[PDB]
């Protein structure tokens, strides 16, 4: 009954999550990405049927491609928080953790809310990245959809190549805000650019660049 | 400095209407101050047909500065752009 | 005109008794909606009921406040919307529990009945009144008003290669919610579409507003017959989506650029 | 007749508009669509051809095949928008004209060629040179306050 | 009559802050549509 939801849109959440991992270039084995739902309730529910968040954490690493092109590619620590109002004493837990067992970057998936002030606990654990998600946005990986277009990040050499091309500073490109979606999904970090290439009626094939802030 | 070495020069090498429009107004314009003319006048009299004769014989002496958006420019004389 | 246009899975979409019941899980229902009529009784004693009406339905049933809320479900909305007295007491249970009791007659009987109690307060009741029709929602997603079974007829190839019409059902609904309704089962979540693109931005991102922006634009011009071609329209949505977030042309978007002060005291 | 090495080119002009096919249709225009604003028209500039060298009668014609499978995929480099060597030109380059190229290889196509427009080897370089010159007076001219 | 004598007010509102938004939008040399900051609004004018 209504427990089968619960778990059917956490599941959901999870295939997202790994997809959003290996969009970034992070080595995700080709039997985990594709594990059934049967064998995913087995494994993370209890007897009575509850799930264990705390299970469901794991480890990646870049694939050797993604090193090739992007240097600056660490350890992603993907993390599923089982406290669903996200106070204070969670979030010195976490930020422990991550410096301790020295990750690059930690993806904080909530369940329903995160209070203001422990949202200013995010910029303060640097050089480390803190990315939070609530569990509602990841049902749906938003990247399938018809309207949204292949976005590629583009590396520093290709970027530095690009500006000279169009003989440009790096603030007349057209932008995209930290928060949207595609730009949270990919992690982006102020100063790196997009490229994206999109269907068109005209030419076929047209090719878009775009800076985040 | 700014200026791009004819070798390296990428614009397109066709004259553009407006590019065409300006240079026949500007040489239509010197012709009626008395500027030598180059070519033959024969029964044409108007400054502005004169110009025209002289741009179909490729012989307007004028050279096009196109600015790129960054500043920077390539110089293309008349006599080298290819007019339709 | 808030409006979703709601294709569903291709298995689901060819099914009619499927693409009903992806409705009414979709339609937002109230407790509000469904009631008829609302009483307040002065039953003082808990076991018994000075209404000879419901007599026979608490009598049998059995076998605190002396103030009884009596609430009486619509026959008619209630059979449509496929609703029983079980799941619309359960709802009510979560959030009230031990605070009110409840009892409901069965749909057997002349009238539907639902009988609720306590565990100064005359008006105590008509405050809780007005917070049970304000709040109680019994399934669907919220801000669906109301949900229509539309019929598209959709060009698609066949085996052999030649394209040939093909009749799909979809559903189209009233008010604004797009998050929500993409992660109901059923829903096909890679096409759900929506005409405000305000919306579109904050779950989309800004490359599909530049997608919905022109439809919505295009769907206009061409309605009358027009023909617009593409460059113009597609020009004026770049400028519209440059900056990453949607900029009004109103003096609120236009004046907040970094252009001359001659040029922007103009307008 | 039973000339292989011939093959080869005409399976790789078929196995070209095979792709072209499924590009377009699975990406580019999933309704089926198929009459589009584009440039350079093609049909009058060959019925055009056709009344300049009188191109009726029953004659067979002297062009070879090489001739036009090469002297297509030749025409598709030269349909300059931008100029210029950099690695990021020409793919930009390439994208400008993809859909304009799929339309011109789904006329100039080999049979298309021979049995029904019946072009010479006079007539075919001459269409050639027209596309080639009519795209780049489509191209819209820099200062257009658009 | 009315609809006429109205909605004609209506419309030639819109057409003037449309061109006030755009009219400062040029095709540089490279192909690229820019405003006068030089910021790009596409890296080729329609596309094509």
């Amino acid at each position: 009954e209504d427990n089968n939801r619960i778990i059917s849109r956490l599941w959901r959440s999870f295939r997202t999550v790994k997809e959003m991992a290996a969009d970034r270039g992070y080595f995700i084995s080709q039997e985990e990405m594709d594990q059934s739902l049967e064998e995913f309730r087995s494994k993370i529910c209890d007897s009575m049927g509850n799930p264990q968040r705390k299970l469901m954490s794991f480890l990646a690493n870049p694939t050797p491609e993604a090193l090739e092109k992007y240097s600056d590619l660490g350890t992603l620590w993907v993390e599923f928080c089982d406290e669903p109002s996200v106070g204070i004493k969670t979030m010195r837990n976490f930020c422990l953790r991550i410096q301790e067992k020295n990750f690059s970057t930690g993806i904080f998936i909530y369940q329903n809310n995160i209070t203001p002030s422990a949202n200013k606990m995010i910029p303060t654990v640097s050089p480390a990245i803190i990315e939070t998600f609530q569990e509602s946005d990841l049902v749906v990986n938003i990247t399938h959809h018809e309207l949204v277009p292949k976005h590629i990040r583009l590396s520093d050499g290709e970027k530095s190549q690009l500006l000279q091309r169009y003989k440009l500073k790096e603030s007349q490109l057209p932008r995209i805000q930290r928060e949207d979606p595609v730009a949270r999904y990919l992690g982006l970090k102020r100063g790196q650019v997009v490229k994206i290439i999109r269907r068109s009626e005209t030419s076929g094939r047209y090719a878009s660049y775009r800076i985040c802030l | 400095e700014l200026a791009i070495l004819k070798e390296e020069r990428t614009t397109t090498p066709y004259l553009t209407k407006y590019e065409r429009a300006r240079i026949l107004g500007t040489r239509a314009l010197q012709i009626s101050m008395n500027a030598p003319v180059l070519v033959d006048i024969e029964g044409e009299t108007d400054p502005l047909q004169i110009a025209m004769k002289e741009l179909s014989q490729r012989k307007i002496p004028l050279v096009i500065r196109r600015y790129l958006p960054d500043g920077s420019y390539e110089d293309w004389g008349c006599d080298e752009l290819i007019v339709d | 005109t808030p409006a979703l246009t709601v294709y569903l899975d291709r298995e689901i979409a060819l099914d009619i008794e499927k693409a009903k019941v992806i409705q009414s899980s979709i339609e937002y229902t109230t407790l509000k909606n469904v009631t008829s009529a609302t009483e307040i009784y002065y039953d003082p004693d808990p076991t018994s009921t000075v209404i000879e009406e419901d007599f026979d339905t608490v009598e049998a049933y059995f076998s605190q406040s002396p103030w009884l809320l009596r609430l009486e479900l619509d026959r008619a909305r209630m059979l449509d919307k496929q609703l029983t007295m079980n799941q619309v007491a359960d709802k009510i249970s979560e959030v009230f529990s031990d605070d009110l009791f409840v009892m409901w007659s069965e749909d057997n009987a002349d009238k539907l009945i639902i009988r609720c109690r306590v565990i100064e307060e005359d008006q105590m009741l008509k405050r809780i009144e007005a917070h049970m029709l304000d709040l109680i929602a019994l399934r669907g997603i919220p801000g669906i008003s109301k949900v229509y079974m539309v019929k598209h007829k959709v060009s698609v190839p066949d085996e052999s290669g030649e394209y040939k019409n093909e009749e799909l059902w979809a559903l189209e609904t009233d008010g604004i919610n797009l998050a929500e309704v993409m992660a109901v089962p059923g829903v096909d979540s890679s096409r759900t579409y929506s005409n405000s693109f305000v919306e579109i931005l904050s779950v989309l991102g800004i490359e599909a507003t530049r997608s919905s922006l022109y439809k919505e634009i295009l769907n206009v011009i061409a309605f009358d017959g027009s023909y617009v071609n593409y460059r113009h329209m597609a020009l004026l949505v770049d400028v519209m989506t440059s900056r990453g977030y949607l900029m009004a042309i109103t003096r609120h978007g236009i004046n907040r650029a970094d252009t001359g002060a001659l040029m922007r005291c103009s307008f | 007749l039973g000339d292989v090495e011939l093959q080869k080119e005409l399976n790789s002009e078929y196995e070209q508009l095979v792709s072209d096919r499924k590009f377009l249709r699975e990406i580019v225009f999933v309704n089926g669509d198929h009459n589009w604003p584009l440039p350079v028209n093609l049909r009058r500039i060959i019925q055009n051809a056709q009344q300049i060298f009188h191109l009726d009668r029953a004659k067979a014609s002297d062009l070879t095949i090489p001739e036009i499978i090469h002297g297509v995929r030749d025409l598709c480099k030269k349909l300059f928008v931008l100029r210029g060597e950099n690695e990021l030109i020409k793919e930009a380059q390439q994208n400008a004209t993809s859909l304009f190229q799929c339309l011109v290889r789904a006329r100039l196509a080999t049979r298309r060629i021979l049995e029904e427009f019946r072009l010479n080897r006079d007539a075919f370089e001459w269409v050639l040179g027209t596309i080639e010159a009519q795209f780049q007076r489509s191209l819209v001219h820099p200062g257009e306050m658009v | 009559l009315i609809d006429t004598a109205v909605k004609t007010a209506e419309t030639g509102y819109i057409q003037r802050r449309l061109v006030k938004a755009l009219e400062d939008i040029m095709v540089h040399y490279d192909g690229t549509t820019r405003n006068s900051l030089g910021d790009i609004i596409q890296f080729l004018y329609g596309e094509d």
